[PDB]
Formats: C-alpha cells, sequence, structure tokens
C-alpha cells in the first residue's frame, strides 16, 4: 500500500512537471513576453 | 493521494491486530500452563 502511494506521488510529480512546462510555454507564447518589451525598449531608446 | 494515505492506516490496523492475536495466543497458552500446576501424572510420580 505504501508503494502504490509513492507511485501516485510520482504521478503527482509528473503532472506538476507538465504544469510547469505549460506555465513556461504560456510565458513564451504570450504577446507581452520578454521579446516584445525588448524590441520596444531598444526602439524607444533609439527614438529617445 | 490522501485516500491512499488513509488506507495505509487500515493496513497498519491489520498489522497490529495480527500482533494482538499472537499475544492472545501466548496468553491462552501460558494461562493453561499456569493453571494446571502439576499434571494428574506428575502427582502420580510424587506418590510413587
Amino acid at each position: 500500500v505504501r508503494r502504490t502511494a509513492t507511485e501516485m506521488q510520482r504521478e503527482h510529480m509528473e503532472i506538476q512537471q507538465a504544469q510547469t512546462q505549460a506555465q513556461l510555454e504560456f510565458l513564451q507564447r504570450k504577446f507581452s513576453n520578454k521579446a516584445l518589451y525588448s524590441w520596444l525598449r531598444g526602439r524607444l531608446a533609439s527614438i529617445y | 493521494m490522501q485516500e491512499q494515505a488513509l488506507t495505509e492506516l487500515d493496513a497498519e490496523k491489520k498489522i497490529l491486530e495480527q500482533s494482538r492475536a499472537g499475544a492472545q495466543s501466548r496468553v491462552d497458552s501460558y494461562r493453561a500452563l499456569y493453571d494446571e500446576n502439576v499434571s494428574a501424572e506428575e502427582k502420580r510420580t510424587m506418590d510413587l
């Protein structure tokens, strides 16, 4: 019983890994990411 | 996962109930030994 509880702990850990990858993927695909503000920052620094 | 954490204690209860059964068997053995102090035949040999 304790081994089939720790296998469920492993499955819980794998679904936390999948959720962390979904969060990273959301921060990369989103529009207001690092790249948008990077281009806007450099472009406004030039204009300024 | 909490339900597996709860059924592990129901397995622990089975462990302690088997321990309880073994100790009850030892009590039922040694009370039978202690009540019969000397047998009916251990008295015969002292008489002999």
